[PDB]
């Protein structure tokens, strides 16, 4: 999903839903493959 | 008649789909559709 090779437009921004399956969020928030992060009401590490 | 095929031929199941929240497939596999001759040679039961 990150690395897609299209992604839609502002006003037409895609809702996918994720289910049935297991998320590995260790890879995603401590890797520092992206500029910016933040997360609002929960910190990262909480959420994991 | 030649070439006994006894497999999926049409799909009448439902006409069609449009939103899908869940999915889950099992790995290939064969099962021998072919008619017998005699008594019930199977027996399942299930629980839902």
């Amino acid at each position: 999903v990150f690395n897609a090779t299209r992604f839609a437009s502002v006003y037409a921004w895609n809702r996918k839903r994720i289910s049935n399956c297991v998320a590995d969020y260790s890879v995603l928030y401590n890797s520092a493959s992206f500029s910016t992060f933040k997360c609002y009401g929960v910190s990262p590490t909480k959420l994991n | 008649k030649n070439n006994k095929s006894w497999m999926e031929s049409e799909f009448r199941v439902y006409s069609s789909a449009n939103n899908c929240t869940f999915e889950y497939v099992s790995q290939p596999f064969l099962m021998d559709l072919e008619g017998k001759q005699g008594n019930f040679k199977n027996l399942r039961e299930f629980v839902f």
